[PDB]
């Protein structure tokens, strides 16, 4: 189970 | 720089590109999103998340 991807878009 | 995909990744948009856990990526810039890197793979270039990869400066 890979990590929660960052919210792209600052 | 050198990059290494740590987990499989599936792009979600036009500005992002896919990989599979193990790809050798070309880091072509990194200064705009602390959480993403712009790299080259598969004849393409796009954003990928840093928590899904590990650098090799």
């Amino acid at each position: 189970v890979p990590p929660p991807v960052p919210p792209r878009r600052r | 720089m050198e990059a290494i995909a740590k987990y499989d990744f599936k792009a979600t948009a036009d500005d992002e590109l896919s990989f599979k856990r193990g790809d050798i990526l070309k880091v072509l810039n990194e200064e705009c999103d602390q959480n993403w890197y712009k790299a080259e793979l598969n004849g393409k270039d796009g954003f990928i998340p840093k928590n899904y990869i590990e650098m090799k400066p």
